[PDB]
């Protein structure tokens, strides 16, 4: 709870947590003025609501903050903020809202909202702090880039100030991964962009990487990396590329990619250097 | 087997007026064929067994051979005359209830046909009780009312925003924008022209990215081209119009790749002009000033005769400070500056204090405040060179302006063919977006009135609320062709009906529609009512005349009669007659509870509701339409949460509990 | 007895905002000071005990030394954010209910206040159920629906006629036109602008017919000024202007014998400006061009050099055709023409068959398509002195016109005066010959609300009505302040409502009125409901919410609930409010017939009826307002007559009666 | 029933012998298009409208078109068109209409409205003839104009296509005879206006003469002479007012006049020549 952007994410992935395949954020003002997150993932009984946000419920019924690690997020949110939450589970449910200690009922379909007027209310001091309306918007679009490039399979609708900005429709199992690549990263990308599909058993890399030969750094922005899900930085990644880039050509120009690495549990193994690096290089021949 | 009728017509300078009438059934028509080739086909088409005609009645060859031929005199084809005769026989004070009013040149026919008929019958003539507008274009039909309503270009009051056309529009060029604005108020009916924009609309779909930059470069060429042949055009028109043919052969190479035929088509239509393009690189410089007044438009290396008069002028700017300089630091006069005035001409200013240090090489041409302005030799006779050289090439300037539009005129056909292409494409670019932004599917047609909706939505309320709107199927035939929808206000029973309307709307331009599936029938005239009694019950009666099986009628909120149940007995007396003997496509909506009987009543009608929900300490409006009428009475809760003071509406609780113990 | 409240303020670049509050009472005010003065008027008016400051606050002079000030964060005084927290606390989605939706100023300063009271108090604060404007103007309010219902200058669907405007618009200057039209939209209450006005239309009502046409030669002089300050004036503007200086004597001697002391004033008040009259005179040709641009317009005997330089070029006209025909009769070539061209300059044209019988002098300027153009010695020199004379000319005057504005611009303000003046003058002129010709009579004022009309007429209706209009009379009191009506449809309710608001508005800018007596009260604001739902219940409490003892309340057919009684239920409990406790001038139309029962309920309520008559069954609307309820319903007479089929109405009148078979 | 001017003034003394005070004249084309008088004299009882246009009246329904001569004169215009008529008489009547054999109620004050389409309307011929509509229109002002001056004390409304063209004003008795002079004549008449007031017994000349010295012939349209209400023409007193105006200035322009004369119910001699030659040679001096 530091930016507004970091506020997007837990919410963001919290509906992922509940199976939600369409999320759509509506946010105004570098997110200080308003951030609604609408999700269609599974949904929250009236009992769980109260108290998700009254803090002394829990004292005996004792059982149900079990649910979510989500619903320990929400507390840190709500008591700090004007915040305003509805949802409805299952089926023939009625929806159900909660204003900062008081809840009424609602009429919503099966899923849950969240909206919040600038995080801060009580602090006279860390709203003041808070930066720009402009620049806050971008770091929250790159935050939502990077989750659109991990989960190919969820729409994600992005407006601001009302007006909408980014659409990212879904790819199903079977289909088209050109229209989400070009919406996210722009047609400069699509353009040039050469993919990549190496695998020595657990070992399997997917992705693109954009031609040498025409790139120019102006395509150069891009340079992603992940690993089950998330992006983890590490100096061994980062020269096994330059390498193969600057051993096609001498000239040792920016490189654009976005990669995607999938294995068994060990936090790191030299392998993993080399196995990646003979990928890349034979694709550009 | 036979027709054996009676007809009647007038001209005047718009046009030719008609109206036919049978007296063995009562029929009684009118209509207005625009041009003299329509009013001749019209003419066989009825094959009247007598017509009247007016003893001015300039078009003989129409009506020489045929049978029955009948002078009279004019005054009889007297509008008002007509109007005045017409009120009595019907028994009203309009033809509103008809929807003939704004026909007078059929009408003016009509009125010396009912004159001359009075006096020849005498015989029984309240069989004649109506008269219907034959519509030449039985495309669709739309009245003022459903114009305004449905808030296609013109919101309630007046204003542009919340219509059908500020969603939608997101046109990039200007002619594209209007006519946009035309395809809504012009729907049509034929198949071939629906299937053609659905399928272009869909291979679009992928490359909306790449073309809708390009085509806003183009600007407003409509315009533009208007100028042009008015010899008006300014600068900076044919500096666009230049940049507009930059991007053809871009807009040729992004079309090719498109599989459609129709595409294809719009392709070939768009055209090419690098002829025009060359000549505009060449004779304009890059951004040029708002005038031509002023010079600076044409380039150099274009002419001949242009530069060398110019390089006469631009010897000047480089004298002049030359001069300046020169003889500032010859004297040691800091206060010396070179300057020009329209009357005098050049001269060289020193200031009061400086003015006796000046040597006076320099004449006093002219005395000021605080300044005295000389001139020398040298200044005088590089005078008379600048100015009239500037002169010459301004004038030249002027003359081969002039000579660029003799150049372009000659295109001028194809350029019209080239700006009404482009607006085209801008339009179906632009649906091709909405569609897949907005999430919309495309539609079919059948045979027979018929609609049948899953999970419709409203285009434009949708968008304003940034929260859910409630989507509703709908399955309409021509044996369940009524709905009969009571419940609470703002319960969503307008929009419910309004929704539907548009959706057919869109189908009948050939777009794509806010749902997950739209089947639907033909729709020839679309008729609206909105409530409130001067008012009310003049219009019911015009929807009541014209409507028809194939029609779309839709009724908000009607019966405000003079008391509480003669409105209703108006009502029920309605419904009856749209479902009984129209078997119209009909969607009623009314806050009398009472109607709600009719199922049982009617075939063919059934009963719906928006089903709202009390509880806690509020109402939550589901906007969820479900079969059966509704439960109760909503509109106490309504009242107090839109903004009434609570002390009020205590003493309404009250009387509603009395009103309750009487049954 | 002393003031111990809480008060908040903010500023931006338009104005400053306030509002009040007491948690020891409830009220909750707010108010928007237009200026920095009337804003410290406000304050120590109010002399609140805490008052709250946005820490952005500019003006500090205001606020230093008041007792409780406080420093409050910026982000609180948020409109959106403000609006918000209200909303909740009302217990509404919007603030139409009390009638402050657009005052966004005061708003931000009761948003902060709301939002510091809530975290301040924490203790009973339902008894803080509303918000009312303190209107700074309490001269006479009006809302949108007052100002195009009554149509006083937009129709209800846009256009011009038919509205108040249209009547009294007998105006001969546009400017004056335009004051009019103010006037309709501001009425006031200083009952001596009033008399001055009444005055001011007896003492002229005998002069209209000579100083009407006078009036119309001095044109739209307000616009012209606005141009002469902007240095935008055009040649044709100050000959408008300079012959509207030469009416100045005429009117002088017209207004001299009218004893009237407000009329002397406006006679004063005029000017006479006879400096600026001789000065146009001679400056300007009797008719100028469009524009200065092309010359043209300074006259000749106006400045010496002026002239001198157009004697140069006016050597030209004379030299060119003696040289044209000292040359064709030389040569004898009657195809000979002297002419000019931009580029080439001037010319001697001979055709092309003559052209090989030029003399040896001849030298070939221009080559043409069927003639040889030529130059000769004589003719090339003295172009250069014409086209550089006239130059010289017309650039000095662009000077000199340049100078007319230096002159005349110290006068502005007086001009000012002299354009407010005449403007008033066709105002008042106008409205006496309308209070002749249309027969209108003075009104007179009382202490306490209360109106009296005798044989009271529509202004309007009663001049497009070629047949008579039913005239009929009104008494109204503080002790008979309700009339409830009921009746049929075109009966003529909502008129005799509507005739007696604008018999009030006419009263209040101090003109006469139609009717044979009119007495009449203070009034303080007018309010307007109209017919058709989310609309009609949330404007009703606006006007509960706002009204006063003082106010003039119009309601015409309210109650269209959800069913059939709830509606009416509602509108019981209205009336008795606005009679019981608000105390207004009420005129109460309703179709619900069951409200008649209120005056034996309700001390200071009365019934009245539009009475209308059935014959056989067809139907005169009398229009002629009588004591007691209406006698029935008269809906299903109504449909019938606007043009509804007669098949219908037998199926209705049939329903009906089983309708009052069920008791 | 030959000019459309004929048909007004016609119905205009029908409605003066009914006691009208306000006459209502309303016109559109010459009067082809509309004829509307409305009249607020003693109108018209149900049975009675009935019989005056439907002759069985004064057998069946009878003893009633002895009511009125206007009665009679009703007749012959409704038959040859399509007559309007609509009357309330008395006291607390309906107001009643008829077309010409068809009749029925209505609503109005106490009085008597009469509209005309263009006259005749089964007669071919006699409309063809009618000919202009704004010359027309000056000929039914002309009339209305001479009935304007004889009654000082009716008003009466002319109108033309709508919009009024004239307002004439009644005096009231111990009034003002100059508001209704200079509406009447212009300004210009009012202006060099010299009244004359002649009396030998019985013999009463009432009335106007402009001054010949400033006199024009622009004034000279206006040269009216009438006796006890109505205009005759005889060539004595053309004599008589010539001779004094060719004796006061041997210029010989032509005068200015409107001039009543009033006297017993005999018809005759010579004393009527002298008489007027007398009263207005003095007036002049
Ligand atoms: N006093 C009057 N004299 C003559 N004609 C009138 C008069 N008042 C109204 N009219 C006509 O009657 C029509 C409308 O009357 P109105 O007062 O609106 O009826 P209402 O009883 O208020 N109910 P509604 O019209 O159904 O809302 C207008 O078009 C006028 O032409
Ligand atoms: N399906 C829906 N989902 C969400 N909001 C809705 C829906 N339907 C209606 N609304 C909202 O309800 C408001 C007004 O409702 P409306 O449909 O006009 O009521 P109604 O029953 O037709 N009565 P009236 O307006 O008096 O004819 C609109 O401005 C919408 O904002």
């Amino acid at each position: 709870v530091e930016r507004p952007a970091s506020v997007v994410k837990e919410l963001v992935e919290n509906s992922l947590d509940a199976g939600a395949t369409r999320i759509d954020i509506d946010i105004e003002r570098g997110g200080a003025k308003l951030i609604r997150i609408r999700d269609n993932g599974s949904g929250i009984k009236k009992d769980e609501l109260a108290l998700a946000l009254a803090i002394a419920s829990l004292d005996d019924l004792e059982a149900i903050i079990s649910l979510g690690f989500r619903g320990e997020a929400l507390a840190s949110i709500s008591s700090v903020s004007r915040l305003t939450l509805t949802s409805r589970t299952a089926e023939q449910q009625e929806a159900w809202q909660a204003y900062a200690v008081t809840v009424k009922p609602a009429a919503h379909p099966v899923g849950t909202t969240l909206e919040v007027l600038d995080l801060f209310y009580n602090t006279p001091a860390r709203r003041k702090f808070l930066r720009t309306e402009k620049t806050e918007f971008n770091h929250i679009d790159e935050i939502i880039r990077r989750i659109a490039l991990a989960r190919f399979d969820v729409t994600i609708n992005l407006s601001h100030n009302g007006k909408i900005v980014r659409q990212y429709r879904a790819v199903p199992e079977g289909g088209q991964k050109e229209r989400r690549l070009g919406a996210i990263l722009g047609t400069a990308f699509l353009e040039q962009a050469l993919a990549i599909e190496w695998q020595h058993g657990d070992l399997t890399l997917r992705g693109w990487v954009a031609d040498p030969n025409h790139t120019t750094p102006a395509l150069a922005e891009i340079q992603y990396f992940y690993v089950n899900g998330r992006m983890m930085r590490d100096r061994l990644i980062n020269h096994a590329i330059r390498q193969a880039y600057e051993d096609k050509l001498g000239a040792d120009q920016q490189p654009a990619f976005v990669l995607y690495l999938e294995i068994d549990p060990h936090q790191v193994s030299r392998l993993v250097h080399d196995f990646i690096y003979q990928g890349v290089l034979s694709v550009l021949q | 087997r036979q027709d054996n009728l009676l007809a009647a017509i007038w001209q005047d300078s718009k046009g030719f007026g008609y109206a036919t009438l049978d007296i063995s059934s009562g029929r009684f028509r009118l209509s207005e064929p625009a041009d003299r080739e329509t009013m001749a086909a019209e003419l066989q088409r009825t094959n009247p067994a007598e017509l009247l005609y007016a003893e001015d009645f300039a078009e003989m060859s129409l009506i020489e051979g045929r049978r029955g031929l009948r002078r009279r005199p004019l005054w009889e084809f007297e509008i008002d005359t007509a109007r005045q005769q017409l009120n009595l026989q019907f028994g009203t004070r309009d033809l509103v209830g008809f929807g003939v009013e704004n026909a007078p040149r059929g009408l003016s026919a009509a009125g010396a046909l009912l004159q001359y008929a009075k006096c020849t019958q005498r015989t029984t003539l309240p069989h004649i009780r109506s008269i219907t507008m034959e519509r030449e274009q039985d495309s669709i039909i739309m009245d003022a009312a459903t114009r305004r309503n449905l808030e296609i270009t013109q919101n309630l009051a007046g204003g542009a925003e919340n219509t059908l056309a500020s969603v939608l529009d997101s046109t990039v060029t200007p002619m594209g924008s209007r006519m946009l604005k035309r395809w809504l108020h012009m729907p049509v009916r034929d198949t071939r022209v629906l299937l053609e924009r659905q399928q272009t609309i869909g291979a679009l779909q992928d490359f909306t990215a790449g073309l809708q930059p390009v085509l806003r470069q183009v600007g407003d060429l409509e315009r533009i081209l208007a100028r042009l042949a008015l010899r008006t055009a300014r600068p900076r028109d044919l500096a666009r119009m230049r940049h507009a043919f930059q991007q053809l052969p871009e807009l040729r190479a992004q079309l090719e790749t498109v599989d459609s035929a129709p595409v294809q088509a719009l392709r070939e239509k768009m055209g090419e002009f690098a002829e025009l393009r060359d000549l505009l690189e060449r004779a304009i410089i890059d951004t040029p000033p708002v005038l031509v007044r002023d010079g600076g438009v044409i380039a150099s290396g274009y002419n001949e005769e242009l530069d060398e008069w110019r390089a006469l002028a631009d010897g000047a700017t480089d004298y002049l400070e030359r001069l300046e300089v020169r003889e500032r630091e010859r004297t040691g006069l800091d206060t010396l500056k070179v300057g020009f005035n329209a009357v005098h001409g050049y001269y060289i200013q020193i200031s009061r204090g400086q003015s006796h240090l000046a040597p006076i090489n320099y004449m006093r041409r002219q005395t000021l405040k605080n300044a005295e302005r000389y001139i020398i030799p040298e200044l005088k006779e590089y005078e008379d060179k600048v100015l009239t050289s500037k002169g010459k090439a301004l004038a030249l300037e002027k003359q081969l302006y002039e000579e660029l539009f003799d150049l372009l005129l000659p295109h001028l056909e194809a350029l019209q063919q080239s700006a009404s292409a482009l607006a085209e494409l801008d339009v179906l670019v632009n649906l091709a977006e909405r569609a897949y932004t907005l999430n919309y599917t495309s539609p079919t047609f059948i045979d027979k009135p018929g609609i049948r909706i899953t999970e419709g939505r409203h285009p434009v309320v949708e968008q304003v609320l940034n929260e859910p709107f409630i989507a509703n199927p709908l399955n309409l035939s021509p044996q369940r062709r009524m709905l009969i929808i009571t419940g609470p206000n703002m319960g969503g029973k307008s929009t419910y009906m309004r929704q539907t309307a548009l959706i057919a709307l869109m189908a009948y331009i050939g777009s794509y529609v806010p749902a997950q599936k739209v089947e639907i029938g033909p729709i020839d005239r679309i008729f609206t009512r909105v409530g409130a009694f001067m008012v009310e019950m003049t219009e019911t009666a015009n929807i009541l005349h014209n409507a028809t099986e194939y029609s779309l009628v839709l009724m908000d909120e009607i019966g405000r009669g003079t008391s509480t149940y003669d409105g209703l007995s108006l009502a029920w007396a309605v419904a009856e007659n749209l479902a009984n003997k129209i078997k119209a496509l009909t969607l009623f909506a009314t806050h009398y509870f009472e109607l709600t009987q009719l199922p049982e009543k009617m075939e063919g009608v059934a009963n719906v509701h928006l089903d709202a929900l009390e509880h806690g300490d509020t109402i939550a409006f589901m906007h969820s339409v479900q079969d059966g009428a509704a439960s109760k009475s909503y509109g106490l809760a309504v009242a107090a949460l839109a903004g009434v003071p609570k002390e009020v509406i205590k003493r309404a609780r009250q009387k509603l509990r009395e009103l309750e113990s009487i049954s």
